[PDB]
């Protein structure tokens, strides 16, 4: 829960993440592809069952 | 170099249940 | 007010009553005047204990001034029926009914505290009505008197004649004296 | 109404009654008239604490005006049987059974508050019936007096003759005076 | 019916009793006649609060009409024994024992409401039986009278002669008058 | 017997009794005869409420056929002590002590329903014993009568002479008549 929210605070805003080595034809492993998530739109969907009462 | 990596555990708690005379 | 105690195990913490906690340890309390409501409660405890472990002994603490004969016999029959041995411990006082249930414990597992007091006497009773009805109840109580003495002699190891003469009136027996009579086997003084 | 208190532990906070909370600290309360029902409750508490820690002392508060003798001989036998020393603190009043249960504590672990009152008298009884039965009951009450008088002499250090001359009639003793007879050892006035 | 309240804390919300809720704030209620049962409850509450933090003063409200002197001295001895200062507040009424426990509070921490009433009188008692027994009880209650007066003079500061003279008959004192007599130090009228 | 209600909260919902639910909304009920036990309970409620919000008002619904004077004064002092204003509403009946606690509310916050009866009379008491003791008790009750009249004149605004002559005997007042005297400030008939 909260732990995942604390990990997205910089992914949703922007940071240089360390992508896992590879899932394709990339030969090296230590490459640890560096991508900037500061121009990546992030939609988030949920059902929030119970929020109606809070409101 | 072949090296293993450990992973944390669930970290479950031990709840208590109280019993009364009736 | 009965206090609440805690039992620590690798299942979770559980709060128990002082009396309920001791029930888990095969300990049953027999306190106050013997009657049908408390007798049925003790009977239920005995049947429940033998289900958990029918081999382990069941401890019965007796501190009572006596009670109804029918209620006591319910406990006596239940004790001699269940497979596990019933260990009787006398603390305080043990009257006619309390003494009968005390000596009814397993041979060699009857204990008494050093300052405990024991009393034995013939059963009491009475009936008001027609003469014909009195004879019916008079013979019934007499049968009980003889039946109780026979059982008392069996457990105490004495003769039926000695029991009748001694139980004619109130007879007070201390812990050391009860051992000679046969109502108990040993006396507990200190935890060795 | 008994207030409920909370205790903070590693596992979490738990709510217990004031008396139960003090029970965890090996503190037993003896209040009101002594009877079989309350006596068994105290006996259960003593046995439970012994199993938890048979080497830690037990504290027994005594604010009772007296009661049944048999009820008080079970507690006494239970205190002398268990291994841990049972400390006794007189709080306000200690009558015959309370004082008998106050001097029976472990030597060196008996206390009496500065404004506490201790009273010692001889056993009271009575019986209605035939002369033959009166004699039986009379002899028994005379044995309890001698038995209790001897136990007090052992725990106080006074001669049996003195106990017989001091318990014939009600004898009120203040905390400073109890220290001179042997019922208690020291007086608690402040923390340090 | 006793209302139930909820306390919001860092760990969450806990539902306590109105009386138990105030116990967490070092507040104890002394209401009704003084007896052994309620006295032991107050004693337990004081000891529990001392263990938590023996540096913060304890508040004891007094709206009692009096009671036995044995159970009252148990509370008095506990108040002077514990390290923290017990602040007494007179609410409504303070009788003989209620006023002895009000003046027995920490100096400078004794308060009384403006419309509170205080009454002080000598001890009451009596006994039936042989003249010899009456002599024993007569001298004992007299010692209590002299002892209570001595303690009353200590806290109030008045001479023992004045206390004895004023205690012969029932003496009613209002909140302002009690301040001059030494029973209390200040009067609480409005917050701040 | 007492119904239970639920309070929907953002986190979830908790169950409360009807009386404790209203306590959360700063509403206290004063029902039945006034005595020390219920009076101290009301005192605790008032103190607890001012801690949560020392600025919000407190509502006290009064329906009682009078009671003890000492117990009532404990409530009066508590109301005048706490910072928040206490609003008093009379429902059905208001007797001598109930009316004193009704008029003791904050100015402009003393209401009463249209179909309500209010009674005011001088205190009543008695004492059996020696002439000297009777004289002492007579002066005490007389002082109480004067003090009660003085406080009533303060809140109502009437002269002391008027109160003395009016309260000499039972005086029944309705909601409109109570406004003229000064016991209340307004009458509630319909919402808004």
């Amino acid at each position: 829960g909260e732990g995942v929210q604390q990990a997205l605070l910089k992914l949703i805003e922007g940071t240089v993440a360390a992508v896992p080595p590879q899932g394709g034809r990339k030969h090296p492993q230590q490459e640890f592809l560096q991508v900037d998530t500061s121009k990546i739109l992030f939609i988030c969907g949920g059902a929030f069952a119970g929020l109606d009462k809070v409101i | 170099e072949r090296r293993g990596s450990h992973l944390g555990l669930i970290e479950v708690e031990k709840p208590l249940y109280c019993v009364e005379p009736f | 007010l009965v206090p609440m105690v805690i039992e620590q195990t690798s299942r979770g913490e559980r709060s128990f009553d002082i009396y309920s906690r001791l029930l888990k340890e095969r300990v049953i309390f027999l306190t106050g005047q013997v009657e049908d409501h408390m007798a049925n409660l003790i009977v239920a405890q005995m049947l429940f204990l033998e289900a958990e472990n029918p081999e382990k002994d069941i401890y019965l603490y007796i501190n009572s001034p006596g009670g109804v004969i029918t209620a006591g016999m319910s406990i006596y029959d239940t004790m001699q029926f269940i497979k596990p041995d019933v260990s009787t411990i006398c603390m305080g006082q043990a009257a006619s009914m309390g003494a009968f249930l005390l000596t009814a414990g397993a041979k060699g597992k009857r204990f008494c505290l050093p300052n405990s007091r024991v009393m034995i006497h013939q059963p009491l009773g009475g009936y008001q009505g027609q003469a014909t009805d009195i004879e019916i109840h008079a013979r019934e109580i007499l049968k009980v008197k003889g039946r109780m003495n026979e059982l008392m002699a069996l457990h105490t190891g004495q003769s039926l004649e000695q029991i009748e003469r001694d139980t004619e009136r109130d007879r007070f027996l201390s812990a050391p004296e009860a051992v000679e009579y046969g109502l108990v086997d040993s006396i507990l003084t200190h935890r060795n």
